[PDB]
């Protein structure tokens, strides 16, 4: 079967190179166009470019040319996308995906796509603050870290009803910051436990955090 | 560069009706068009491609139609697996180019937001900063104003917010707003609260807490 | 829709340094090849391919040699041309698939030795 795998997300700094790649397999990899697709966080599709495989014949967007280049590999099967100088402004998602040989040149298949986030911070691990309390609600603030993503639990994933993580915001310091609540019965308080964990993988933090009136 | 402009930027439908998405062209593309949905967290799916040509295991309730200019994807009975965002690209002339893409949200009846507030914990004023919590509860639709009111004054660019994505079960939007300022800051004032305004609420709702 | 002027069946011998099997629509309203997209078929494989709109030849290892005239395009000829080496293991029904601006065809040929 046909299947496009693209390399694991990308933590870079500004002005730094980037090289991610997309090898496909289950199919003729020489006889395909390969697309490249930019999608900005909360933003559409945007086609970068596509290259023929067979003779690196490669066409880019007139938004893209000059500011990225885009290769491939014969001998092992892979298309790369290639910057020289990265800004934060290239923080995107990136898909690969297999041109169709029809006459509308649709994407069939697709990648899982690379996530690349580019900024001057650095790694950190997240500070973790309580958000104290007939419907009673409760939570933690998670502020302060980088990068993405964090999973927040509640005890210890036996708690899921009523429970709202919202996404992440950048903040000005360039670190991000989260909010997790759950609405609970106020008769609850006095008696229930709700922790609050939080486990930040790039940093290697877990965090359990008390919340109580 | 052909542009292509979809219509509307958002359409809210209840499960079982149609819906009827646009795709428009700044020139002829002769059929050369093609449909993709995208789940949240989710790569494209490829729909239709030559205006009307179904996909291979693409349900038959997706429809394509149109050539030239106007194009339309057509969907007949929304299943809760149907609503996402879709976009249109054409393959006619290179540069290919997609849509700006249109969300398709479920449609129920208007739910007011539960609204908390939360003050900062004393750890974090021992760090020396404060951040300030409004929390609006599972409400529709998803326009909500949130305004900060610090010792009755009008707050302005020192506030963040984020909105949940539409609920799985009950189909509604949660927002956290977070007014940050420093310890300094926050120990000048007394009266911290947040004005909430909702098309399920006949009056704006203001929760709020007295520093101490 | 697109009509042909359709040939049944195209026979080479070993003189036939290289073979031509014969495509002509006779209704092509196109005026660029840019609007054109030309596909050959032989037992279900894409032989050949050309891209009008991204004005590329493809074809797979097997048929190193098949082409076919883009000057010729526009006259509706889309025939394919190959050398020898490579219709010797190679006869049988070929597919001429044409698509053209909005609409769409295609005729079936038969490739035999004597
Ligand atoms: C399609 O590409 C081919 C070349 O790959 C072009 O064909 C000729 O290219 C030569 C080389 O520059 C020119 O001198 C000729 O005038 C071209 N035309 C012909 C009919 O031979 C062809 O022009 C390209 N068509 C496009 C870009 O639409
Ligand atoms: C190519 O297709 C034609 C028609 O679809 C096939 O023609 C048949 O050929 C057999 C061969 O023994 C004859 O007995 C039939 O009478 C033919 N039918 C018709 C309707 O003409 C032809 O066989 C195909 N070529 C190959 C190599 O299979
Ligand atoms: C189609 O083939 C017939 C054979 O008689 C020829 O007369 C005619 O010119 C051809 N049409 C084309 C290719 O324009
Ligand atoms: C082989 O050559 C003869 C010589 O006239 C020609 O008539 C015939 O069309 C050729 N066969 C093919 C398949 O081109
Ligand atoms: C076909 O269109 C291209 C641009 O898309 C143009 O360069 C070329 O001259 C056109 N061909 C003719 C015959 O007008």
């Amino acid at each position: 079967e046909v299947q496009l795998v693209q390399s694991g997300a990308e933590v870079k700094k500004p002005g730094e190179s980037l090289k991610i790649s997309c090898k496909g397999s289950g199919y003729s990899f020489t006889d395909y166009w390969i697309g490249w697709v930019r999608q900005m966080p909360g933003k559409g599709l945007e086609w970068m470019g596509i290259i023929y495989p067979g003779d690196s014949d490669t066409r880019y967007s007139p938004s893209f040319q000059g500011q990225v280049t885009i290769s491939a590999d014969k001998s092992i099967s892979t298309a790369y996308l290639q910057w020289s100088s990265l800004k934060a402004s290239d923080t995107a998602v990136y898909y690969c995906a297999r041109v169709g040989r029809f006459a509308s040149h649709q994407l069939d298949y697709w990648g899982q796509g690379t996530l690349v986030t580019v900024s001057s911070a650095s790694t950190k691990g997240p500070s973790v603050f309580p958000l104290a309390p007939g419907t009673a609600a409760l939570g933690c603030l998670v502020k302060d870290y980088f990068p993405e993503p964090v999973t927040v639990s509640w005890n210890s994933g036996a708690l899921t009803s009523g429970v709202h993580t919202f996404p992440a915001v950048l903040q000005s310091s360039g670190l991000y910051s989260l909010s997790s609540v759950v609405t609970v019965p106020s008769s609850s308080l006095g008696t229930q436990t709700y922790i609050c964990n939080v486990n930040h993988k790039p940093s290697n933090t877990k965090v359990d955090k008390k919340v109580e009136p | 560069e052909i542009v292509l402009t979809q219509s509307p930027a958002t359409l809210s439908l209840s499960p079982g009706e149609r819906a009827t998405l646009s795709c428009r062209a700044s020139q002829s593309v002769n059929n050369r068009l093609a449909w993709y949905q995208q789940k949240p967290g989710q790569a494209p799916r490829l729909l239709i491609h030559w205006a009307s040509t179904r996909a291979i295991g693409i349900p038959a309730r997706f429809s394509g139609s149109g050539s030239g200019t106007d194009f339309t994807l057509t969907i007949s009975s929304l299943e809760p697996e149907d609503f996402a965002v879709y976009y249109c690209q054409q393959g006619a002339s290179w540069p290919f180019t997609f849509g700006q893409g249109t969300k398709v949200e479920i449609k129920r009846t208007v739910a007011a937001p539960s609204v908390f507030i939360f003050p900062p914990s004393d750890e974090q004023l021992k760090s020396g900063t404060a951040s300030v919590v409004c929390l609006l509860n599972n409400f529709y639709p998803r326009e909500a104003k949130v305004q900060w009111k610090v010792d009755n004054a009008l707050q302005s660019g020192n506030s963040q917010e984020s909105v949940t994505e539409q609920d799985s079960k009950d189909s509604t939007y949660s927002l956290s707003s977070t007014l940050t300022l420093s310890k300094a800051d926050y120990e000048k004032h007394k009266v911290y609260a947040c004005e909430v305004t909702h098309q399920g609420l006949s009056s704006p709702v203001t929760k709020s807490f007295n520093r101490g | 829709q697109l009509l042909f002027n359709k040939t049944k069946s195209v026979e080479f011998t070993f003189g036939n340094d290289t073979v031509v099997i014969p495509c002509f629509v006779t209704n092509m309203e196109a005026q660029n090849t840019t609007e054109v997209y030309v596909k050959w078929k032989f037992k279900g494989r894409d032989i050949y391919t050309f891209d009008g709109a991204l004005n590329k030849s493809t074809v797979p290892t097997d048929f190193s040699s098949a082409k076919i005239e883009v000057s010729q395009l526009l006259k509706g000829d889309a025939s394919l041309k190959m050398d020898k080496s490579d219709a010797v293991s190679h006869t049988g029904n070929y597919t001429c698939e044409v698509t053209e601006l909005t609409r769409e065809g295609e005729t079936i040929i038969e490739l035999k030795y004597r």
